[PDB]
C-alpha cells in the first residue's frame, strides 16, 4: 500500500469520471460493452442470481479483442475506489452512500498510474 | 429488475428471443413477451409481425 | 459538410404546429433535431410564434437529443431569446405556468443549461425579475458540485450587484462542503466589501449595500463558519465591523465567533 502500485484505479476513476463514461449496471453496463473501446473494467461476481458473473467472463473473455482480467471483488468498498467523495479531507459532510462496479471507457489518464497494474502485472 | 440474461456459455453475448437490427443504436437487447400487439423497442425498423 | 434537402415541407409541417393542442409534436418534427443541419429546418417552423405546448413537446425533444455544444447554441439562440421575449412582451412581466415547465425540465443536465443560458444572462442583461424567476429556477434542480462551484465563482468574479447576490444566495443555500479554492474565492470577494485604506477598492465598497448581501453572506457565516481559516475569520469580522447591517451584522458577527478551526 505504501509502494507505487493499486492506486491507479482510484485515480483513473476521477480521470475518466471527466468523461461520464461509467456504464453501471445489470442491463445497462451493456452499453459500453456492446464495443471494446472501454480498456479498464473493473468487476466483482460475489452478491446473487449467477447472471452477471457469465455475462462478465463472456463480455471479459470473448475471442477477439478486449480480454483484461481485473476480478477484484467486494464491490461495496468500490464506490470508496470510486469518486462518490468530494472529500476535502476535513470537510466532507457529503454522501457516503456507495458508487459500485464501473465500466471504464475514456481513460483521462496517461501511461503514469495505468501501466504499473495493467501492463506491469496484468499483461505480458 | 431483470434476471433476463440466461445467455450462451464461452462467452458471447447470443440472445434467445432475439435482439434487433438496426444502425440508428446499438440494438443488442432483447426482442421478447408479445401477446396480439407487438412493441420493437429502438427505433429501428418497425417490425408489424404477428406475436 | 453542408449539403442540404430539397423540401421545405415544414411550412405545411409548421402551419399545423401552430393550431397545435396536446399530446406528441407529430413524426416529421421528430426529426428535426437529429441532422447537423437542424439550425435552419428548425427556422422554418417559425418558432417564435408557438403555443406552450409546442414549447414543452419542442424543448423535451430538442435538450434531451441534441449534444451540449448543440443544445447551447440551442437555447443561447432561441431559449434565452424565447425567455426575455416572454418577460418583455408579458404586461404582468412574468413566467407563465406553461412556461413553468419544460424549462427545467431541460435542467437536470445543467452543463448545455449553463453554456447556453446562465453564463450568457448574467453578464449581459440580468435584473432583479431575471434574478428572482431565474432565482426561483437555480434551487428547484439537481446539480452537482463542479457546476455549482464553478458558476458559483464564476458569479463571484463579477462586480457588484443585488441580482448577481440573489444566484449567489441560492448558490449559499444548497451547503456544500465546498473545495477550498472556492472557499478561498468567496472570502476574497466578500473582503473587498469593506472600507479599505490606500486608495479606492475601487466604488463598489463605498456605495449602500441591500439586504441581499447581508442575507448570502450571512447565509456563508452560517453554513461555513467551521471550514474557513482564522485570518480569513478576521479579514470578515474586520468586514462586519465597517460594514455591517443594523438587523443582520451583528447575527453575522456572532455566527463568525461561533466558527471554529
Amino acid at each position: 500500500a505504501e509502494v507505487t502500485i493499486e492506486d491507479a484505479l482510484k485515480v483513473v476513476l476521477r480521470t475518466a469520471l471527466v468523461h461520464d463514461g461509467l456504464a453501471r449496471g445489470l442491463r445497462e453496463s451493456t452499453k459500453a460493452l456492446t464495443r471494446g473501446e472501454a480498456l479498464l473494467v473493473v468487476l466483482v461476481s460475489s452478491v446473487t442470481e449467477a447472471n452477471i458473473i457469465k455475462l462478465v467472463e463472456g463480455l471479459a473473455n470473448d475471442p477477439e479483442n478486449k480480454v483484461p482480467l481485473i476480478k477484484v471483488a467486494d464491490a461495496k468498498q468500490l464506490g470508496e475506489w470510486a469518486g462518490l467523495g468530494k472529500i476535502d479531507r476535513e470537510g466532507n459532510a457529503r454522501k457516503v452512500v456507495g458508487a459500485s462496479v464501473v465500466v471504464v471507457k475514456n481513460w483521462g489518464a496517461e501511461t503514469d498510474e495505468l501501466s504499473m497494474i495493467m501492463e506491469h502485472f496484468s499483461q505480458q | 429488475v431483470l434476471s433476463y440474461y440466461k445467455v450462451d456459455a464461452e462467452g458471447k453475448v447470443t440472445k434467445l428471443r432475439r435482439e434487433c437490427s438496426n444502425p440508428t443504436c446499438g440494438a443488442g437487447v432483447f426482442l421478447a413477451n408479445h401477446k396480439d400487439r407487438l412493441y420493437c423497442g429502438k427505433c429501428h425498423s418497425v417490425y408489424k409481425v404477428n406475436a | 459538410a453542408l449539403p442540404e434537402k430539397v423540401i421545405k415541407a415544414y411550412t405545411t409541417v409548421g402551419s399545423i404546429l401552430k393550431t397545435w393542442t396536446h399530446g406528441k409534436l407529430p413524426k416529421l418534427f421528430k426529426v428535426i433535431p437529429s441532422l447537423r443541419n437542424w439550425q435552419d429546418v428548425i427556422y422554418v417552423t417559425n418558432p417564435e410564434e408557438w403555443s406552450p405546448h409546442v414549447v414543452y413537446e419542442a424543448t423535451k425533444l430538442f435538450v434531451s437529443n441534441l449534444t451540449a455544444k448543440e443544445s447551447q447554441k440551442f437555447i443561447n439562440l432561441i431559449l434565452l431569446e424565447r425567455f426575455r421575449d416572454n418577460i418583455e412582451t408579458s404586461e404582468d412581466h412574468s413566467l407563465n405556468y406553461h412556461i413553468y415547465r419544460a424549462v427545467k425540465k431541460s435542467l437536470y443536465k445543467p452543463s448545455a443549461f449553463f453554456k447556453g443560458f446562465l453564463f450568457p444572462l448574467v453578464e449581459t442583461g440580468c435584473n432583479v425579475r431575471e434574478a428572482t424567476i431565474a432565482g426561483s429556477v437555480l434551487a428547484k434542480v439537481s446539480v452537482p458540485a463542479l457546476h455549482s462551484s464553478a458558476a458559483l465563482s464564476y458569479l463571484l468574479r463579477l462586480p457588484f450587484s443585488p441580482p448577481t447576490t440573489v444566484f449567489i444566495k441560492i448558490l449559499l443555500d444548497k451547503k456544500y462542503a465546498l473545495p477550498y479554492q472556492t472557499v478561498d474565492d468567496c472570502v476574497y470577494y466578500f473582503m473587498r466589501f469593506r472600507i479599505l485604506d490606500d486608495g479606492s477598492n475601487g466604488e463598489d465598497a463605498t456605495r449602500v449595500l441591500p439586504v441581499i448581501w447581508h442575507k448570502a453572506f450571512l447565509t456563508f457565516a452560517q453554513r461555513y463558519k467551521n471550514d474557513i481559516t482564522q485570518d480569513q475569520r478576521d479579514f470578515l469580522l474586520e468586514t462586519v465591523r465597517q460594514r455591517g447591517h443594523k438587523d443582520i451584522g451583528p447575527e453575522i458577527r456572532r455566527e463568525l465567533l461561533a466558527g471554529a478551526s
